[PDB]
């Protein structure tokens, strides 16, 4: 919920404007913003088959774009991002997820840990 | 229709043909967005295969959506980004046609058979922007991608 | 008539309307800017623009002028034009739905009557 | 469709609940422009009732127009007039919201059963302009206009 909620909302917002995109020859950055959040959030919803995720992983990933981290990333890469990002935290950070899991929500703490985990990963990413 | 409809479940692979496609002179008139195979799996054909296919399908879909709109509203307002897919799409639509060896009486063209990799590659390239210079027509009723390049020249007058 | 047919048109006119609608809001925007920038400068699918000059076609202090004007007139024109375009599209989305719904209903009846007809002949 | 069509033959009014309105926080989330009634006839509700009502709606209608301008060309070519229609309309829209006694178990806010008399007076005045000076949040989720006044007190 802590995540699902804002996502549901930016998406609905995107949906309002979506059609405009492909013809957006001169958009105010207001709506042009919602256009961007839209495509990334959408790309985060993609998924391969036979690979169901644990709720904790899902939020971790959703958090990433919802918080704005992938907004400057290229739409073409989100799929790659996520994959690796998640490979990373499933590997390295089983204590955070274990937290998120247990605490059942995103503590102010775990919140900050994700910030660094993603801002350093990103940096890694855009080498 | 209850019949064709009821039969889909009995198949492992389906080639759906369309009069709308045939109507344009594109033979075999298969519908690229309505034809499926149970093996269209990366784990089965591989990702190069896969990514290409899916790549080919995205653009055709992307173009389908726009067709009806630039129809009325015209093309100017379209982003270069979006008018290149109109390009590549129309080209692919063609590269998908092929002269069959059993239809020379129909096409007036020698039948060509293309090998799997010649296919994957050819599309891979179109998708890559590697032929945005050749004309669409060069892509119509030909076998391997090279014939499309050769035909460009012949068309070059 | 064909529900699929109608769904295409209706499908597509729904878009063009929203497109068209969006293009006016833009056209208004630019035109705001323009009416202001126009003020001082005088003290010195675009409607019937390109054509108006086209038909009548057969010191730079003035170049900026015809320019500074030709943009207010243009962004004005596009505005209104796109305004009526969606106005047209709407009249159509509303119109097509009705045909849809009449056909929708008719198709259902037509079938049932066929069934009943055959059942009754046994 | 025959089902619905048949049904309307008997209905005297419609109460259209709207997701759009709710999402703005507005509750009860009824649509002031889409919801209707057969008895909204001066010949039935009486000139006064009828006129206020017809006042609430038009104003609500007008604001809707400007709604397009506001967001694009910005809220200011607006006249001493165009600025009042809004202000009021915005006060109105809110005044049209309300606390239910059913939702007291934790809305914290006590429920209101505003009377018809108070209802017409209420909107009458906003239209009138008695509370034009009054501010928005004074009208949000209250009962009778009297509470619109006191809320403003508590809100400087
Ligand atoms: C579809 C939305 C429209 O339906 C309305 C009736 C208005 O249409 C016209 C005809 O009038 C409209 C444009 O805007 C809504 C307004 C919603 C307002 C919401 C206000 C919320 C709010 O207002 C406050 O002042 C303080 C608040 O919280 C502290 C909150 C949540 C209305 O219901």
């Amino acid at each position: 919920k802590q995540v699902a909620g804002t996502m549901k909302l930016e998406l609905a917002q995107y949906r309002e404007v979506a059609a405009f995109a492909q013809f957006g020859s001169d958009l105010d950055a207001a709506t042009q913003q919602l256009l961007s959040r839209g495509v990334r959030l959408t790309e985060l919803l993609k998924q391969g088959q036979y690979s169901p995720m644990a709720i904790e992983e899902q939020v971790a990933v959703i958090y990433a774009g919802v918080r704005g981290y992938l907004d400057k990333l290229e739409p073409s890469k989100i799929t790659k991002f996520e994959n690796a990002f998640l490979s990373h935290v499933i590997s390295q950070h089983q204590a955070l997820l274990g937290k998120i899991r247990t605490d059942g929500k995103i503590s102010e703490e775990s919140d900050a840990k994700l910030k660094e985990i993603v801002t350093n990963f990103l940096a890694g990413f855009e080498a | 229709d209850p019949a064709p409809a009821t039969t889909f479940a009995h198949l492992d692979a389906t080639t759906v043909l369309s009069r709308a496609i045939a109507e344009l002179g594109i033979y075999p008139a298969v519908d690229p967005l309505d034809s499926t195979s149970r093996i269209m799996d990366p784990n089965i054909v591989g990702s190069e295969h896969y990514d290409v296919a899916r790549g080919v399908q995205k653009i055709l879909q992307d173009y389908k959506s726009l067709q009806d709109i630039i129809a009325i509203l015209g093309m100017d307002e379209l982003s270069e980004e979006d008018k290149l897919t109109v390009s590549r799409a129309r080209k692919i639509q063609r590269f998908l046609s092929q002269p069959f060896q059993v239809a020379e009486v129909f096409t007036g063209h020698l039948g060509k058979l293309v090998p799997l990799k010649e296919t994957i590659k050819g599309f891979q390239q179109i998708l890559a922007g590697e032929y945005d210079h050749l004309p669409e027509q060069a892509f119509y009723m030909v076998g391997p991608i090279e014939e499309a390049v050769a035909k460009a020249d012949k068309l070059a007058e | 008539a064909t529900l699929k047919d109608i769904t295409r048109r209706l499908k597509s006119i729904k878009n063009i309307q929203k497109i068209t609608k969006s293009m006016k809001m833009v056209a208004a925007a630019k035109y705001a800017r323009a009416e202001r920038e126009l003020k001082p400068a005088r003290v010195y699918l675009c409607g019937a623009i390109h054509s108006s000059v086209a038909k009548q076609m057969k010191l730079a202090n003035i170049i900026y002028y015809s320019l500074k004007e030709s943009t207010t007139s243009e962004q004005s024109a596009r505005m209104t034009a796109m305004d009526n375009a969606s106005k047209n599209a709407s009249e159509m989305i509303d119109k097509l739905t009705l045909t849809f719904n009449r056909t929708r209903q008719a198709v259902i009846t037509k079938e049932l009557i066929e069934i009943i007809s055959g059942a009754a002949a046994l």
